[PDB]
């Protein structure tokens, strides 16, 4: 706070204006407090464990009045920790001990028990744990789960106007989404029929559902009509008159009453005439007898004598219907109220459709839809049609989806039940009917309100979700017949069922995948992740450009840049800064509340539908003072659009300039200047940069990479701050300060740095100590970096000197052409750690020997093998040297007379066993760091086994010693601290032996206490050593269990130093890439007026076409900060003194006006400032915000204070001719990363390698590679050409044909080139496929 | 209309939607 | 993989053919040895094709 | 018996303890499409490779570079047979072993089997015939192929990574089926359209462009030389500028005779720099063709003239000429590219004022129920669409004209040299529409649902973007990247549908 | 149309590769369809001299050998 230890180190000097009123948060939130909210305690329904345990629970059996409830549950210590689960294989994982309740009730209750028997904590299962970074290691490896994004359950409106029938006229329809259980559609038709369809199923005429729900065709009517009343008064017919019922129509006859001719015939109904009877207040109007030919009776009418059905319920009246049931004595007619503009007769042709009457006959209807072809029973339709949407167990909206649901539909309760009601049902529709009059909207998919978040938390919870019901009928299953006190919840309750829903998700799953480890950005990028693929999701081949695309509400919560580029575009995104999951799981983002004309730093997360109504500003505004906007109008955004918004109207206002992007946009310079194309190339590209040898730093920073560096895990930062105590480049040990200490044990933290090892990438992963010995360091600091940090900022490359201009051609298109001084100084080296692997095996001949005698090797090969066979730690090897010497049983060759003449001139014994020895890929060489042997339990150790476990069990005590002695001196250190106080010796304590302090008492006080404390731990650790030793000891000597047939497998790790070459893949954080080209001497590198050379030449011409102006400023403002660096190198090497620099360095932080950084004078005039300007002479780092970074004038100015001219253009000479350059050209420093595609991977070759069996055809077996693969195009690129005999030789010789292969071979070396091709064997199989069907195929002729 | 989708129309010979009558 | 047409089978190399790199060596070796055997006399090389 | 032969028709047998059904022989000849042997893709092929491409301007165009390593084990039996046929080796063993110990007696044999011996390059997208050429190898130390710049169009490769795959013409007439039809050199042409398509790419037609340009007065105007030769000479030792308007004799040769070359000699008079591209023009070619500025269209109709004229193989030797010309006149001018070479017009701030009126005067037009909701739209639209059109045709008149020079007077003015004027004026990379985005504003973005905002980016890239108005960048974007996408992948549909209907 | 039109084929090797297969095999082998080649896509599925370019030479002079003395 207001600067730490390291930031006295080194400080970034940083642009931009605005100030931030909201920091960073956690940038790994999301993996960490879903799964913290998965497995927990929660004393209610909330999501938890304990939520999906009351869910499946209790269980009862059959009618058998055999009930199991659940009492409790807790996880177990893990069997091993995560180091030691990485290395044996197995996944990092704890026990689920839960407590279960067995009751039985007597048969023929009261309900009252006979026996209830507690089993204590049934084990179901091993949960797998999170890393304290957000990892899982499924087996040996660390793995992500991503978040996942779908279609929230709930009701949704949609369109489908257009593309159907291409008559236009739209359409809609209504889906209702459960988190579980049968979707129920409704959809119109051009008919305006409403039809409703189970899931995908059939189409259905919509009221079938109602009568299953119990209403009869007179209810339909009076649900979603209203009533005309018809009245026969005295005699011909009156009607009751709402007098809005005129609108929209135009008068059938005259419209008159109380003696008062209101409307006549031919006269239309305006709001004129419309007024006139509201304010009349006319009731009652005279109507003639032909009016109701059309009008639709609402309820049945029967003839009151003769009991018979005059009309149905739904029936078009008819001028001979109304004298029928006038005489009968009827007075009043119900009809409906139909408008063919504002309230459609829709429900009333949907009847006419219907072919069922009744509950039962819809049901039969229902159950012979869904599941057809079978003979309904009553009990079947009904158990079905109860078991879809009502029932508890098949049908769940879950909290998400009721809320969703209630909310759509404009109800009050936003929370309820979880299955549907009739209530619910009628609502939707009339809700569609709403729409389809006028009134209303419908929603769309791609909003993020309708979009919903899922995380590692929440699907595991269905999954365990979905073992309890598995495992629940064998419950009910077994406590059908159970005998009363025999069985108890242990014999019930399985295991392999639960165990194996939760690990077949983590296992293989589509959400489940390696973490992209080349990269802390990679690393942390991957783990804040959104995808709509895999399970419950869409494929690429399924959805269209709409979901791809973005939307106005992926505002702040959702990346627009940030997507890959490729199959799925859009479909995977990444999550911006500062969003957050919402309560319910939607995505909802930070906000300041702006009450009257003032900006209130009171922030405010709004979801996606929250934000919709407010007016919000901009992230750049201008206010001032008090914070009230400066301008008369600012530019806002309200309601899915943006204009300029007047001064004091603003609900709201952005927090932060960033909150739009990804921590993967945020890190790119002057982003602002660069075309969305290539941004979404650069923050992809980003990812990619393999870290180097030596870490560097960016020069043109963001102020983001601080961040990234920390959050990530990758670095280890101070748990408790202090002086440091011990500084090894093993470890570190910081001597806590007693304000920030614990009473008990006193203590220091000693923090274990990880060393040289393997990455998922095969990158290399090593941390090294950034702190000094005995240098203060405060908590919360960084104490060692990780691969790509320095002194924790997130260097995923090296800046360097970079020139743009076209060298004679070596640049042509994107190509890079590098000095030699870049490879000469290692910089862009990088380090590969990989694992390769021997196996011996069991095979019918016999075992398979890891012995060092192979078969026909020379003294020269089994050198670098020891005795027992595999090859000595350290010994430098390169393509083909033996790693491991492996030979398996293969008994009598059965060789030919030629060779046998050999073996009799030559007399050798031709073994009985064959070489499968484990060697070195072709063309890559490196050292051996590390070997590792793992023997199936009972096999005997060999030699180098036990040499190797000996050695273990040797360094491991000595870890452990080395933590005890540390441990005990720092608390004998404190001991003799309190023992100082109250009783004070200061010579005369440290005399006597240390062992014997403990004796000493003191005065009645705490410190007596205190002694007392320090005396407990102190015993404690003396036997949580013992404990740990014994542990490990076990550990170490115990058998590795291993898969069937394998009896010892030996790993050799090698570390390969590849530098750069031509063919590597490099680029900018701007999108634009490279492949180096040339390598050339320092001699010709363009050099300027000094002599100094230049690193990297770049061609100028991508610059313009791609547009990414950025790049540019990139280089300029990095010449400017160079030279600030420069310029201090200068005077720290003329030693001017303290306050030169002091001056100069104060010059540099304040640049001119207005700016944010503030600074020194405050640091130590001495020890603090020559430290900070030493870090400085490399460079001068800065920080360019986002969209808060510098601008041009601040940029040219920062090059007055350099020296170095404003146009960021020199004068540079070859160094071929020496001559000049005409035309001053770009110099500066531009931050450059290695991707990792380089060019030592991608080559291959083959001349003729093995082949597959069922079909003869190259396959690689010796990861000597399959040929290329030649395609249909190819074959048409060959077809336009005349080319017809390389085409053959293509399909025959060189692939298909056994024959022709070899026979052609023979002529390559024999000299004579042609080829004698015969037939591909693919062709010759499909002949016997085609004949082994009853098709006689023949090859006629001659 | 147009586009790379009105090629493959026009090759495909597709009567049009309301087409003329000679 | 890849839900591509990658099947188990198509991933099964032929161990039992001889590759033919190692085939022009076989009829490498019988020039080799008639050329070695016209260095004898024609009983010997009768004999040593004979055993 | 059916679900053995074809299996699906009725029950779909489920395999044994796997519960995805079992393929049957008739689901063995069918796939995706038709059949899986010959559909791409395709079966495997020996004697065969690939790996990432890089420049290699110093390639003749006939010729390609490839890796050490690549050529060994490609033509490994060639390799084998050769050292036994001169007697370097007793037996192919030994042979084997001799390559495999890497002898350095073996390079020597390989660049013997190399020789003449071409080697066909491919590309992913393989769309026309151009898609596969032959080359002749060039061993190289170094694991990347390198491709000859002028190619790069045919095959439609970027340096960005892209890949490309070796193959060996084994058999003999492979060998002359490659020299004869796929060389490089054969296939100069588009079969779309005869213009050649092996035209001059960016830098090299940067060079021309530079070369041949004019300033109003540059060291040596007005002074006369007797030909190209005493140009060269006046320019590389610095005497004269590069451009400078001169009258210097040149030959130039009409073939117009009855298939003879008529001469005719005169002063001509033109610049430093046409008169040193002129040693590079072949015999039949008038001197009209380099007197111009020479920018990317025309450096072409140059190309095809002397193909139409002097036939082959006077214009594949003069097409590797100009490209090793252009790529090094084109180093030497040192055109580059700053921040300061995009000029803002000193008038924009103005323009968009006016235009931001007309706004304000529509919608007090609508508030007054003047004009209706839709036309009141429409207009907005339009004025700042004429706006975006001013402001364009405005920083285009600055950035294009505004060099203002002196020759022995007070002014004049001609095409400006600034850096990415060039650029975009010699056909080399940019184009108006782009540098618009650059200096002028650029453009109204468009909502996704494909309506237009009415407030366009009244900003560009030399100037910052704020939040919003990047954010409406993004559908264009968004956009784009999809549609180029899905739409790669339906290019090759059609032409599926083509070969098979022919 | 294109696709339309290309649905005919004389040779049935080259329809079972782009075609359905299953119904091209049964409809053309009740019929005794016999295949003369004759065409690319056919020539190369069987592994032989396209019957254009280089390969025109050969067809050619087949093609008289055949139906011929
Ligand atoms: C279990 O997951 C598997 C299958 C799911 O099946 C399936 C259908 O559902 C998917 C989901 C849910 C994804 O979220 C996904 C994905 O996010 C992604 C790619 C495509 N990846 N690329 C492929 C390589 N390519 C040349 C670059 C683009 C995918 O295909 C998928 C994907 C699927 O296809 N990409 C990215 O997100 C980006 C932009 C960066 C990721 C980079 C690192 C490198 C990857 O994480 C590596 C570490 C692996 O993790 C994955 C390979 C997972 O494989 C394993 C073994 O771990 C794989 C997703
Ligand atoms: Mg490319």
């Amino acid at each position: 706070m207001v600067y730490s230890y390291t930031e006295k180190k080194r400080i970034r000097k940083d642009f931009g204006k605005r100030p931030q009123v909201l920091d960073v948060p956690y940038l790994l939130s999301i993996q960490l407090d879903s799964f913290q909210k998965f497995i927990e305690q929660d004393p209610e329904g909330q999501y938890g464990l304990e939520a999906a345990f009351r869910s499946v629970f209790p269980i009862q059996s059959y009618s058998g009045n055999s009930e199991l409830q659940y009492v409790s549950y807790r996880l177990g210590e893990p069997v091993f920790d995560v180091q030691e689960c990485q290395i044996r294989g197995v996944t990092y994982s704890a026990p689920l001990r839960v407590k279960l309740r067995l009751v039985i009730y007597e048969r023929e209750a009261p309900e009252g028990t006979v026996k209830d028997i507690k089993e204590q904590e049934v084990y179901m299962g091993e949960i797998p744990l999170m890393t304290d970074n957000g990892t899982f290691v499924i087996n040996g490896t660390e793995r992500v789960i991503v978040s996942q994004l779908h279609r929230s359950p709930g009701v949704f409106f949609d369109s489908d106007k257009g593309k159907t029938h291409s008559s236009g006229k739209v359409l809609y329809n209504a889906r209702i989404i459960p988190y579980r259980g049968s979707w129920l559609d409704f959809e119109f038709d051009p008919k305006d029929n409403l039809f409703v369809r189970i899931d995908r199923r059939r189409k259905l005429p919509a009221t079938i559902i109602l009568r299953a729900l119990n209403y009869t065709t007179e209810q339909i009517l009076d649900l979603f009509f209203e009533k005309v009343i018809f009245e026969i008064r005295d005699n011909k017919l009156q009607m009751e008159l709402v007098p809005e019922r005129l609108r929209g129509e135009t008068a059938s006859f005259d419209i008159e009453a109380n003696g008062k001719v209101y409307v006549e015939k031919g006269r239309r109904i305006t709001a004129r005439h419309i007024r006139q009877l509201e304010k009349d207040d006319v009731k009652l109007i005279e109507v003639p007898v032909e009016y109701i030919a059309g009008k639709v009776v609402a309820k049945d009418y029967i003839d009151e004598s003769t009991g018979e059905l005059i009309c149905a319920a739904n029936m078009e009246l008819s001028l001979d219907l109304l004298a029928k049931l006038s005489q009968s004595g009827h007075k009043r007619i119900e009809t409906l109220f139909t408008n063919d503009l504002d309230h459609g007769p829709y429900i009333s042709e949907t009847l006419r459709v219907d072919p069922t009457n009744d509950r039962l006959s819809a049901l039969v209807e229902i159950y012979r839809m869904m599941r057809p072809g079978e003979p309904p029973t009553r009990e079947a339709a009904e158990s079905l049609f109860e078991n879809l949407f009502f029932s508890e167990d098949r049908y769940d909206l879950s909290a998400v989806g009721r809320m969703k649901f209630n909310r759509s539909l404009l109800r009050e309760e936003i929370e309820g039940s979880g299955i549907l009601s009739k209530d619910d049902i009628i609502d939707v529709m009339k809700k569609l009917i709403d729409i389809r009059n006028g009134k209303g909207e419908v929603d769309d998919i791609d909003h993020l309100g309708n979009r919903r978040i899922r995380s590692v938390g929440e699907m595991a919870e269905n999954q365990f979700r979905v073992g309890l019901v598995r495992v629940e009928r064998a419950v009910k299953e077994r406590l059908s017949l159970g005998d009363l006190d025999t069985l108890m919840p242990q014999d019930m309750i399985n295991a392999k069922p639960i165990s194996a829903a939760v690990k077949e998700f983590f296992g293989s799953s589509q959400l489940s995948q390696f973490m992209d480890q080349n990269n802390p950005l990679s690393e942390i990028t991957h783990k804040r992740r959104i995808s709509a693929l895999g399970p419950g999701g869409l494929t690429r081949e399924r959805a269209g450009f709409e979901v791809r695309d973005v939307h106005p509400t992926h505002y702040g919560r959702v990346c627009p840049i940030e997507t890959p580029e490729g199959p799925n575009i859009g479909l995977i995104n990444s999550l911006s800064v500062y969003a957050q999951t919402n309560e319910y799981g939607f995505l909802e983002t930070p906000y300041r509340k702006v009450t009257d004309g003032v900006v209130t730093d009171e922030i405010h997360y709004l979801s996606a539908i929250e934000e919709g109504n407010y007016v919000i500003a901009q992230a750049n505004s201008n206010l001032d003072e008090e914070g009230h906007f400066v301008e008369d109008l600012v530019t806002c955004r309200s309601k899915g659009e943006s204009s300029l918004f007047s001064r004091d109207q603003v609900d709201y206002m952005d927090v932060s300039t960033q909150q739009v992007v990804s921590v993967g946009a945020s890190l790119i310079p002057f982003l602002e200047h660069d075309d969305a194309n290539r941004a979404l190339m650069g923050a992809n590209m980003q990812r990619q940069a393999v870290p180097t040898l030596r870490a560097d730093k960016p020069l043109v920073g963001t102020g983001m990479e601080r961040a990234v560096a920390v959050d990530s895990g990758v670095t280890a930062v101070a748990k408790r701050g202090g002086v440091v105590q011990y500084v090894d480049a093993s470890r570190i040990v910081i001597k806590v300060n007693e304000d920030e200490m614990y009473p008990g044990e006193a203590g220091i933290d000693i923090y274990n740095l990880t060393k040289y090892t393997r990455s998922n990438q095969n990158t290399c992963i090593n941390q090294m100590p950034c702190v000094s010995l005995g240098e203060p360091v405060e908590r919360g600091d960084v104490l060692a970096d990780g691969p790509s940090t320095d002194l924790g900022e997130l260097a995923l490359g090296q800046n360097m000197r970079v020139a743009f201009m076209p060298w004679n051609g070596y640049n042509f298109e994107d190509s890079i052409l590098v000095s030699e001084r870049v490879v000469q100084e290692d910089r862009f080296t990088t380090i590969h750690i990989q694992e390769l692997a021997c196996v011996s095996r069991d095979t019918k001949l016999g075992p398979e020997e890891i012995t060092a005698d192979i078969p026909n090797v020379g003294e020269a090969a089994l050198s670098k093998l020891d005795e027992s066979g595999i090859v000595y730690i350290g010994a430098e090897v390169t393509g083909g040297d033996i790693l491991v010497g492996k030979v398996t049983p293969k008994g009598e060759t059965q060789l030919t007379p030629e060779e046998k003449l050999l073996r009799a001139i030559f007399g050798e014994k031709a073994s009985d066993v064959k070489d499968s020895s484990l060697r070195v890929p072709n063309g890559v060489s490196g050292t051996v760091i590390d070997v590792q042997v793992f023997t199936r339990d009972g096999v005997e150790k060999d030699k180098r086994a036990l040499e190797i476990e000996e050695m273990q069990l040797k360094q491991a005590k000595k870890d452990l010693s080395e933590e005890l002695q540390i441990l005990e001196a720092g608390l004998f250190s404190r001991i003799r601290a309190v023992l100082v106080a109250g009783g004070v010796e200061a010579e005369k304590l440290d005399k006597l032996p240390r062992d014997r302090w403990l004796e000493l008492g003191l005065t009645d006080e705490e410190k007596q206490n205190q002694l007392e404390q320090l005396a407990e731990q102190y015993d404690e650790l003396k036997h949580e050593f013992e404990k740990k030793l014994e542990a490990k000891r076990r550990k170490i000597t115990q058998g590795d269990d291993l898969a069937p047939g394998v009896l010892k497998i030996v790993k050799v790790y090698l570390a390969v130093k590849r530098r750069i070459q031509p063919g590597d893949k490099m680029a900018g954080r701007h999108g634009n890439k490279g492949v180096i080209s040339k390598i050339n001497p320092i001699e010709d590198m363009p050099y300027d007026e000094n002599g100094t050379p230049v690193d990297i030449v770049l061609n100028p011409l991508g610059v313009p076409s791609r547009m990414n102006i950025g790049q540019i400023l990139e280089t300029h403002l990095g010449m400017a900060a160079k030279g600030i660096g420069d310029k201090i190198n200068a005077m720290l090497k003329q030693q001017q003194e303290v306050a030169k620099l002091r001056e100069f360095i104060q010059r540099a932080y304040d640049l001119g006006a207005d700016v944010r950084q503030k600074v020194d004078l405050s640091t130590f005039s001495d020890e603090e400032v020559m430290r900070l300007a030493e870090n400085l002479r490399k460079g001068m780092p800065i920080a360019t915000p986002v969209f808060d970074g510098a601008k041009e004038a601040e940029i040219k100015e920062l090059l007055k204070l350099g020296d170095l001219p404003t146009s960021g253009q020199i004068r540079l000479y070859d160094g071929r001719t020496g001559e000049q350059f005409e035309r001053p050209v770009t110099v500066g420093y531009m931050y450059m990363l290695k991707l990792n595609h380089l060019v030592d991977d991608k080559m291959h070759a083959r001349s003729t390698g093995s082949y597959s069996l069922v079909t003869q055809q190259p396959l690689g077996g010796k990861a000597q590679f399959g040929g290329q693969r030649f395609g249909e195009m190819e074959v048409w690129a060959l077809e336009a050409y005349g080319a017809a005999y390389t085409l053959q030789e293509m399909l025959t010789v060189k692939s298909d044909d056994v024959n022709g292969r070899t026979k052609m071979y023979k002529n390559i070396v024999d000299g004579n080139h042609q080829m004698e091709p015969g037939m591909p064997e693919s062709f010759n199989v499909l002949l016997k496929e085609i004949r082994s069907l009853g098709i006689n195929i023949e090859l006629e002729d001659e | 209309t147009g586009g790379l989708p009105r090629v493959a129309d026009l090759f495909e010979a597709r009567r049009p939607k309301e087409p003329a009558i000679l | 993989g890849d839900d591509e047409d990658s099947h188990l089978g198509d991933f099964i190399e032929d161990t039992t053919l001889e590759l033919p790199l190692d085939s022009a060596t076989t009829e490498s070796l019988r020039a080799a040895t008639h050329d070695v055997l016209a260095g004898l006399t024609a009983r010997e090389a009768k004999v040593l094709r004979m055993r | 018996v059916d679900a053995l032969l074809d299996n699906g028709r009725r029950g779909r047998a489920i395999t044994g303890s796997n519960k995805r059904p079992l393929k049957s022989l008739a689901d063995m000849i069918k796939g995706k499409q038709g059949r899986f042997r010959q559909n791409l893709l395709g079966k495997r092929v020996d004697y065969s490779g690939r790996s990432v491409i890089t420049v290699g301007p110093y390639l003749r165009l006939h010729q390609c570079g490839l890796p050490k390593k690549m050529a060994l084990e490609l033509f490994k039996p060639f390799i084998y047979g050769k050292l036994e046929l001169r007697g370097l080796a007793t037996t192919i063993k030994a042979a084997k072993k001799m390559v495999e110990r890497e002898e350095a007696v073996v390079w020597d044999i390989l660049d013997e089997v190399i020789r003449e011996h071409p080697v066909l390059l491919n590309r992913a997208p393989t769309l026309h015939r151009l898609g596969i050429q032959a080359f002749e190898p060039v061993l190289i130390e170094g694991k990347a192929i390198q491709l000859h710049p002028l190619v790069c169009a045919a095959y439609n490769a970027d340096f960005d990574g892209d890949q490309m795959a070796v193959h060996v013409p084994l058999t003999l007439e492979a060998q002359l089926e490659a020299r004869a039809l796929m060389m490089s050199t054969n296939n100069i042409l588009s079969p779309a359209n005869g213009e050649p398509i092996i035209v001059p790419s960016q830098d090299v037609v940067l060079g021309l462009y530079y070369m041949t340009r004019d300033c109003v007065n540059a060291k040596g105007e007005g002074m006369v030389l007797t030909g190209p030769k005493e140009a060269e000479r006046l320019y590389r030792s610095g005497l004269a500028s590069l451009h400078a308007r001169v009258k210097v004799r040149i030959t130039e040769y009409e073939k117009d005779a009855n298939g003879e070359l008529v001469a005719k000699t005169s002063l001509k008079d033109t610049t430093v720099g046409r008169a040193i591209l002129w040693m590079i023009v072949p015999k039949g070619l008038p001197y009209s063709i380099v007197n111009q500025a020479l920018g990317k269209k025309a450096i072409s109709k140059m190309l095809n003239t002397c193909y139409r004229i002097l036939g082959l193989k006077p214009t594949v030797i003069f097409a590797d000429q100009i490209m090793y010309t252009g790529f090094a006149y084109a180093a030497r001018s040192g055109a580059s590219v700053g921040i300061d070479d995009m000029v803002i017009p000193e008038k924009k701030h103005e323009i968009i004022s006016e235009a931001e009126a007309e706004v304000a005067e529509i919608q007090e037009q609508f508030q007054s129920g003047l004009v209706t909701a839709g036309e009141r739209y429409n207009k907005v639209i339009d004025i700042w669409a004429a706006a975006n059109d001013r402001v364009s045709k405005a920083m285009m008149d600055n950035l294009q004209t505004e060099t203002v020079i002196n020759r022995d007077g007070q002014e004049e003015k001609q095409v400006s040299f600034n850096s990415i004027y060039m650029m975009a004026d010699s056909g080399a990379r940019g184009s108006a529409a782009q540098i618009r985005q650059l200096a002028g504003m650029r453009g109204l973005m468009a909502k996704p649902d494909g309506s237009i905002i009415e407030t366009p980016i009244t900003a560009n890239f030399r100037e910052g973007l704020n939040v919003l108005q990047y954010f409406i960048s993004t559908h264009g974007a968004r956009k784009g990247l999809a549609d180029t996408a899905l739409k790669t992948a339906n290019s090759g549909y059609l032409t599926r549908r083509l070969v098979d209907v022919a | 149309g294109i696709t339309k039109a290309s649905l005919a084929t004389e040779s049935f090797i080259s329809a079972a590769s782009f075609q359905e297969t299953t119904r091209v095999l049964t409809e053309a082998a009740v019929a005794g369809k016999r295949d003369e080649l004759r065409g690319l896509k056919e020539n190369v599925i069987v592994g032989r001299l396209i019957p254009a370019g280089t390969g025109y030479a050969y067809h050619q002079d087949r093609m008289r050998r055949r139906a011929a003395g």
